[PDB]
RNA sequence: UACGGUGCUGAAGCAACAAAUGCCCUGCUUCCAGGAAAAGCCUCUAAGCAUCAGGUAACAUCAAAUCGUACCCCAAACCGA
RNA sequence: CGAAGGUGUGCUGUGAGGCAUGCUGGAGGUAUCAGAAGUGCGAAUGCUGACAUAAGUAACGAUAAAGCGGGUGAAAAGCCCGCUCGCCGGAAGACCAAGGGUUCCUGUCCAACGUUAAUCGGGGCAGGGUGAGUCGACCCCUAAGGCGAGGCCGAAAGGCGUAGUCGAUGGGAAACAGGUUAAUAUUCCUGUACUUGGUGUUACUGCGAAGGGGGGACGGAGAAGGCUAUGUUGGCCGGGCG
RNA sequence: UAAGGUGAUAUGAACCGUUAUAACCGGCGAUUUCCGAAUGGGGAAACCCAGUGUGUUUCGACACACUAUCAUUAACUGAAU
């Protein structure tokens, strides 16, 4: 009725591993599985209740390139997000 | 089977939902997202617990 | 060589996609015969 | 003393998957720490020992020459450089002399910083290539050929982890040791501090041998 | 400086000639072959409502969702068994 | 404590067949007489599978030449690097659509697979990567053209077709330059800008129709001309004398 | 109905019952996402775009229900006449 806790339940995972974790998962700029359409809204205002970030650029991108999860069997790719936002702060960890 | 809970009213079902559905994936299903569970069994009753919230909402009419 | 049938997706779904074989009762023959075969190929879709 | 490396950091980037399916077993290579500070010890051994020399050396020079480092009487120091560097402990806190506590405390911290830095310039610990040490392979079925670990693009992970292990808790330990003496203890508050640590690296050595001489428990690379 | 790479800096920085198949230009011109449509777009009233509401202007504010974006692409990513 | 079978040997019956018997084998198989047959294959360029040949015979795919020295490693024509050579270059450059759409980077691995050798590849296998009010698509508008309540035809089935509804290959807000990862990009960052639309506020104020008017709004050719990116030079500025 | 359990490959992880409170069976119930005859439109279904209500609203935005066609019927209004 004015906002929903439903998209304050958006956390699903921070990305990790090799290159692109460097300030891409830390500092300003953070990348993480965020809902499925995000909302570009309570994904920038649920960290504005947590770091106060009005978020330097709220971005989205659904995440792509090949099935696996038994890539030598048949694979399945359910698809997900990299948030790939830039936060405007990152300092209250 | 048959033999559980105590039933829950919908003036306090309220409170339950803010702890195992919300702000619980920010600490336990964020920390599922940050592992270290040799207590796998605890997680399964964050689910099956608020799954009883809405059973005792539609079954019992919020009672 | 270079062959005889080539992609067009600019008609595919509306050559036999769901509301293009539903569309026809006789393309719901297809789907009647695939509610008679349980084929994976249907409209060749999900 | 014992609640001073209890903490959980943990990294998995080491890869395995062998016999996939998540109730089959597992699927990864499963490294972690949980305990930290581990070559900065020998520094605060040195720092306390230096004061042991000064209290010794000064008293020796006192009753067989010139007071240069302090004045004694009653056995121990009563004055001088040697007093301001003496350790308060024995059964209870000394709150009578607060400036003594402040100078001694500052003195011990900086002395600990000093031998920690000399534990940089002569005998220390590596991160940069401790980084790169693991990735040639992860763990293979044999069959899955890693590159989750990246042979460089890991130096830093190491250079965040190590130190604090030659420095950077030398300060902190020297602090902890000092206030461990302001409380005071039997066997020495700092001696307890060193002893607990020596015992912990020891204890596990008594235990250590037994499991992997069946050829090792494995799959963590 | 690892020897992978990083730090530090900055002169000249124009004019002539000579320029484009680029553009003015849906131009202009010509010729008959005869050259969309709508939206966007502008304006007027109509019934009405009637100062109102609206409108108009200025200013300020807020908003600007949902997705793509790698890479081959005459090619080992297209097609050709 | 050795069934069946697989499988040697000896005897026997005209044969169909039968016996004796060894091995192997490691489980079952089974009078008589009586019952019932999917009851016997050398030819069908039969069917089907397994198994041959040629023959190591042919062959190893486009000539746009590389050569060398190190490296790695057990090993290099092909992996790695470097250094020396040829070729395309209105392409063989560099960028895209479609389609691929991960083939991509990265990191690994060599078995298989790349037309060989290969440590190597888009191979194999792990990770990592595509971020937008202003860029694009969703999105607004229209073509051909479709659908089409109702409607008008037609055994059923079913057709034609309205009000409408759909529908690109055509038309509807704005951002750029720098700078940036081995994976990014008008997307990230930076610097400096742009836009539209809603809200709000304010000031003034007549506003008001799927309506009306207006307007989008257009060919080809041809004849020119103008213009600039720019190109080339000189000059300049730096460096250099082989 | 029950002392052993915690679906399969899937072994694990952790737990559970802790033997009647696991788990199972049977009845009942709940949810039952997205699509789909699908029904607000669009529509190349699992998707695009939407309304109307009923709410909220912090005014930025935000929830919640309703909205098909076609048939049958009734009721109300009612041209050319």
């Amino acid at each position: 009725m004015i906002r929903e806790e439903r998209l304050l339940k958006v956390l699903r995972a921070p990305h990790v591993s090799e290159k692109a974790s460097t300030a891409m998962e830390k500092s300003n700029t953070i990348v993480l599985k965020v809902a499925k359409d995000a909302t570009k809204a309570e994904i920038k205002a649920a960290v504005q209740k947590l770091f106060e970030v009005e978020v330097e650029v709220v971005n989205t991108l659904v995440v792509k390139g090949k099935v696996k999860r038994h890539g030598q069997r048949i694979g399945r790719r359910s698809d997900w997000k990299k948030a790939y936002v830039t936060l405007k702060e990152g300092q209250n960890l | 089977m048959k033999a559980k809970e105590l039933r829950e009213k919908s003036v306090e079902e309220l409170n339950t939902e803010l702890l195992n559905l919300l702000r619980e994936q920010f600490n336990l299903r964020m920390q599922a997202a940050s592992g270290q569970l040799q207590q796998s069994h605890l997680l399964k009753q964050v689910r099956r617990d608020v799954a009883r919230v809405k059973t005792l909402l539609n079954e019992k009419a919020g009672a | 060589m270079k062959r005889t049938f080539q992609p067009s997706v600019l008609k595919r779904n509306r050559s036999h996609g769901f509301r293009a074989r539903m569309a026809t009762k006789n393309g719901r023959q297809v789907l009647a015969r695939r509610r008679a075969k349980g084929r994976a190929r249907l409209t060749v879709s999900k | 003393v014992v609640y001073a490396e209890c903490m959980r950091r943990r990294i998995v980037v080491n890869y395995a998957k062998r016999q996939q399916g998540r109730r089959v077993y597992a699927a990864q290579s499963t490294h972690l720490p949980l305990k930290v500070v581990y070559v900065s010890n020998i520094p605060v051994i040195l720092a306390a020992a230096l004061f042991a020399n000064i209290q010794l050396w000064g008293l020796a020079l006192y009753r067989m020459g010139i007071p240069i480092l302090g004045h004694y009487e009653g056995g121990r120091a009563v004055d001088g450089i040697a007093y301001y560097l003496s350790t308060p402990y024995g059964l209870s806190s000394v709150i009578s002399d607060p400036i003594h506590a402040i100078v001694y405390m500052i003195a011990m911290i900086i002395t600990c910083v000093m031998f920690g830095i000399f534990w940089v310039e002569t005998t220390g610990l590596d991160p940069k290539s401790m980084a790169k040490r693991i990735k040639k392979s992860g763990a293979f079925v044999p069959g899955i050929r890693p590159g989750e670990q990246t042979a460089k693009y890991i130096e830093h992970r190491l250079k965040r982890y190590i130190p604090p292990l030659t420095v950077m808790s030398s300060a902190f330990v020297g602090f902890l040791a000092t206030i461990a003496n302001f409380i005071g203890a039997l066997g020495g508050g700092t001696g307890v501090l060193l002893t607990v640590s020596i015992v912990y690296r020891m204890y596990e050595q008594l235990l250590r041998e037994k499991v992997s001489e069946l050829h090792p428990a494995i799959a963590k690379l």
